[PDB]
């Protein structure tokens, strides 16, 4: 059902060259597969294990330990709004309510169009400019609840 | 009994002619009602899944969070 | 305080920053006295001489604990058969309220590269890794470009500066766990494993990454190193009249007038930071609490605002200096909700290895949710207090759970009225069974 | 090596840890994550004792006895009130999410978790909130899987992977949703997978062949025999 592409395998072997042990490229291999496919499917665990020479249970334990390695299918764009204490003081709850009103989803769910997946992430390391959001690779700071129905409309 | 299944009831007329007939099997013991404890159901408390009660459907139990779920 | 004259004598970490918040590349970095300390170290200093020089400079760790860097470097084995050594840069920075390393790596990547080079030469470490969090896209891009520029300029790779020292530097982007910042869990995550921390002893200096000797240092410590080796021990000891040598990135965040980060000497009081640099609280806000060093530190009150930002001064007050990035809590923030958010972070960022954190942080979280909804019951505050007492140092496997229970302990100590106001219902976890008379305890 | 447990002097092996040295003396310390064949990892935090600096010390410090060497001139207390309270608290934390399953659990009467719950003296519940639950896996014809009963002591993975060399059992997940099992449903592939029913201190891994015709341990007639 799953087959690694040639570019994925070449990137995984290139990451394997950087470490003493080929096991150490497991997180990078999972992130490569996730970057190419949006998430890590079930056959990808055994594919990564077969390339790296480690058991599939080790790959699955790594993939389920880390929250950024997605293991269920997600939308085209992953909204990751900050949840920690400084953005709590700066009022992330208004941002979360605005996102849930605009998308009609609870956190951890995906829209029916498959466009957005809403996730409460950890502290984004941008606390002096809070509240913070991280769409797929872009960090948006100084969030206001009125800027969400404009911010979400440039991610088609 | 941790399920209140076995109960001693107000009835004493149990005389017999043969001593072998004083060995009561399950069809001689299982009444058609709850007895002295009318509402306790052990299986509503147990976490073991049976028919009509999935994982997370017992009392004071949360739904099973899958290990592959997206929420931290 | 807008009038900040960042001379290199008093601001060794931020004097070469740019006004447009743009990264300083290799030509501009070397123009503003770049790789001078690395040149001096690799052309006129022994590795043991550099270790003793850093030890005499009194450079402590900037990753919260304040352990002395020279003593950590001197704990490496003296065997000449152990020459597969590793230097790791803890660029994780997953603590809530911490944003200093993002600035340092996005705008001055070559300072980190030079510090990694000097520390690797001192430790005789053949390989270096920068364990960076995966949310710092721009920092990863800038660090990779800086490593490429230093490699093509001969500052990294084989036979650096003609000395014969070979050093290769890699950037390892993480996959988002707070426990990965812990150094032994950082080593486990670097090895491609689940980031469970390791018991010590043995410490990573003797048996670290892949069993080899390994030293893990924060970004800011390795940014402090090049100025130490470019100016000297006496200059680093003669910029602050305190027991903590050197400067530190400090700053207030959260409902203040100017939230940000400034480089200040140790012994600077928190009140003058908040009033001059942060500008004080915003309009119509009353200051009620603050955390000195991130989410894992104890809350302090208005009376503790006059203390100097040192390790020992804040240690004596019932807290710890931590990352020295303080967070201000105004009167409009309910302390029960704030501690509930903190404990939710700490409970879901547990690694699951050991029982008290894994099964006692969620109990405290559920108690705090009940107190926030007003559904608290008698014995909840006592349960929180014994959770604090039984999640202290040594009770859990690593230091995540003591740092989790420090805000809870401090908030119960100071703002107990809100926690007691959360309790409204009588205690009950047992329902009535029809044919059974309950044991009516007193 | 000489240790002093509760003011009583014992001669032990200094290469042992304190848990195995004290269990060899007949002292009772509760433990989960330690096994004699697997070593010490300090996960469950159940084996806490109070170590003193010397004979004239009263404050002391709670240490894990499985991770502490039984070096010469050691001073510990098992029945110290702080140590007993901490061990009972560890049992309580394990009890918070444990299912109400002992009558329908094959481990009942043979359960290390039951024994250590009774041994610490914890019998009163004050946790009032929900319990986490887990789905089970099909592990083949020999091992039955019941993940609700897990206390996350990591004994199964340490045995099956580090000791027995198996590859298809692992730990997955995080903070309090740690899952011990296979990556997918299927038969456990190790020839020594059956020792999981004695390695697991709870009823997660149970003898399925015995479970078809189950009876309790006190009802068995045993004999010493040779396979
Ligand atoms: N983002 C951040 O900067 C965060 C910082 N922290 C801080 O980190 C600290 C807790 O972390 P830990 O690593 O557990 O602290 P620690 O005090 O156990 O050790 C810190 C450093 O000292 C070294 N060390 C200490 N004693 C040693 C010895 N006897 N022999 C050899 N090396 C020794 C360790 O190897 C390590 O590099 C706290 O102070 C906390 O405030 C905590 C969370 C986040
Ligand atoms: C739960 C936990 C999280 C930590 N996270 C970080 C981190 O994100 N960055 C960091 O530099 N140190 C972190 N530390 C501290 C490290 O264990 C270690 O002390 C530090 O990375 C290097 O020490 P140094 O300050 O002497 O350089 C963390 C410690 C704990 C217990
Ligand atoms: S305190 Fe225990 S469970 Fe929590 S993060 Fe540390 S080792 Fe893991
Ligand atoms: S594992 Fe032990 S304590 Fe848990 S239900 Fe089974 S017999 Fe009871
Ligand atoms: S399944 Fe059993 S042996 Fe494995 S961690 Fe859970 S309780 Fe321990
Ligand atoms: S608390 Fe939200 S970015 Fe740090
Ligand atoms: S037996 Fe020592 S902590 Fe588990």
């Amino acid at each position: 059902a799953f087959e690694l592409s040639a570019a994925e395998r070449e990137a995984i072997e290139h990451e394997m060259h950087h470490y003493e042990d080929p096991r150490a490229a497991s997180i990078e291999a999972l992130k490569i597969v996730q970057k190419q496919r949006g998430w890590v499917p079930d056959g990808a665990i055994h594919a990564i294990a077969d390339v790296l020479g480690i058991p599939a249970s080790d790959v699955e334990g790594v993939a389920t330990f880390y929250s950024q390695i997605f293991r269920q299918p997600v939308g085209r764009h992953v909204i990751r709004y900050c949840d920690s204490v400084v953005c709590h003081i700066n009022g992330y709850q208004g941002i979360q309510a605005a996102l849930e009103k605009k998308l009609n989803i609870k956190p951890g769910q995906t829209t029916f169009d498959g466009r957005f997946t809403l996730l409460p992430t950890c502290c984004l390391g941008n606390c002096d400019k809070g509240p913070n959001m991280m769409i797929d690779e872009d960090t948006h700071a100084h969030l206001t609840p009125e800027a969400i129905p404009e911010l979400l409309e440039r991610y088609k | 009994c941790p399920t209140t299944a076995i109960q001693l009831t107000p009835d004493f007329e149990m005389g017999e002619y043969k001593r072998q007939d004083l060995v009561y099997e399950k069809e001689d013991l299982l009444i058609s009602g709850p007895g002295k404890y009318p509402e306790y159901n052990f299986y509503r408390m147990a976490g073991m899944a049976i028919d009509g009660k999935d994982k997370g459907e017992a009392e004071n139990e949360a739904k099973p969070i899958d290990v592959k779920s997206l929420l931290p | 305080m807008k009038n900040i004259i960042r001379t290199p004598e008093t601001h060794p970490l931020t004097w070469r920053l740019r006004d447009d918040k743009q990264p300083v590349w290799l030509d501009e970095y070397r123009s503003k006295n770049g790789y001078e300390g690395a040149r001096k170290a690799l052309t006129g200093l022994s590795p043991d001489e550099i270790v003793n020089q850093v030890k005499d400079a009194g450079l402590k760790g900037r990753g919260g604990a304040g352990f002395s860097t020279g003593l950590k470097w001197s704990l490496m084995p003296k065997d000449e058969s152990m020459n597969i050594r590793y230097l790791l840069c803890n660029a994780d920075e997953m603590e809530p309220g911490t944003y200093k390393d993002r600035l340092l790596m996005e705008q001055l990547p070559h300072l980190l590269v030079e510090g990694m080079l000097i520390s690797a030469f001192a430790l005789k470490a053949y390989r270096g890794y920068i364990f960076l969090r995966g949310e710092y896209i721009e920092a990863a891009v800038n660090l990779r470009r800086a490593i490429a520029e230093a490699t093509e300029a001969g500052l990294l790779g084989k036979n650096i500066m003609g000395t014969g020292f070979d050093f290769e530097l890699f950037v390892h982007t993480g996959a988002g766990r707070y426990i990965c910042g812990e150094e032994t869990a950082l080593i486990n995550s670097l090895e491609g494993r689940r980031a469970n921390p390791r018991s010590k002893p043995p410490f990573p200096a003797t048996s670290g990454a892949w069993g080899k000797p390994t030293c893990v240092n924060n970004v800011e410590t390795l940014c402090n190193v090049p100025a130490i080796l470019a100016n000297g021990v006496e200059w680093y000891q003669n910029i602050s009249k305190s027991k903590d040598a050197g400067t530190k990135l400090m700053g207030f965040s959260g409902r203040v007038k100017n939230p940000g980060l400034w480089e200040l000497p140790f012994g600077t009081t928190a009140r003058e930071i908040l009033e001059d640099y942060a500008g004080g609280m915003r309009d119509g806000l009353k200051f009620k609490a603050w955390q000195p060093g991130g989410a894992g530190t104890d809350f302090l009150t208005e009376a503790h605002l006059d203390l100097p930002m040192e390790f020992e001064s804040i240690g004596k007050a019932g807290s710890r200096l931590g990352t020295a990035l303080a967070m201000a809590v105004d009167h409009e923030i309910n302390m029960v909700s704030l501690v509930r958010n903190l404990e939710e972070f700490f409970a879901r960022e547990s690694c699951g290895w050991c029982t008290p954190c894994r099964d006692g942080l969620p109990w405290s979280v559920k108690i705090l949710r009940a107190l926030e909804r007003g559904e608290g019951q008698p014995g909840d505050i006592e349960t929180l207090e014994q959770l604090c007492r039984f999640l202290g140092p040594g009770k859990t496997f690593c230091a995540h759970a003591p740092g989790a229970v420090e805000p809870l302990q401090s908030a119960i100590k100071y703002f107990r009225e809100e926690f007691e106001a959360g309790i409204k219902q009588p205690f009950s976890n047992t329902h009535l069974i029809n044919g059974i008379q309950p044991n009516l305890l007193k | 090596a000489t240790i002093h447990v509760d003011g009583k002097e014992y001669e032990v092996n200094g290469a042992d840890n304190l848990l195995e040295a004290c269990l060899s003396l007949g002292l009772d310390i509760p433990y989960f994550c330690w096994h004699p064949a697997l070593g010490s990892v300090g996960a469950c935090r159940q084996c806490a004792v109070k170590q003193y600096q010397n004979a004239e010390d009263t404050r002391g410090r709670l240490v894990m006895s499985c991770m502490t060497p039984a070096s010469d001139g050691t001073f510990i207390s098992i029945d110290d009130e702080e140590a007993k309270q901490f061990r009972e608290s560890v049992v309580e934390w394990l009890m918070t999410n444990h299912p109400h399953d002992c009558p329908v659990c094959e481990e009942g009467g043979n359960c290390h978790l039951q024994d250590m719950t009774v041994m610490t003296g914890h019998s009163f519940r004050r946790y009032r909130f929900t319990k986490r639950t887990h789905r089970n896996q099909d592990l083949g014809p020999f091992i039955s899987h019941e993940m609700n009963r897990c206390i996350a002591c990591y004994r199964c993975v340490r045995y099956y992977k580090d000791y027995a060399g198996g590859t298809d059992l692992g730990v997955y997940g995080a903070h309090d949703n740690v899952y011990f099992g296979r990556p997918e449903d299927g038969t456990l592939e190790s020839e020594f997978s059956g020792n999981l029913v004695e390695i697991c201190p709870t009823g997660v891994f149970t003898d399925k062949t015995h479970s078809e015709r189950y009876n309790r341990k006190w009802d068995m007639q045993f004999a010493p025999s040779i396979c």
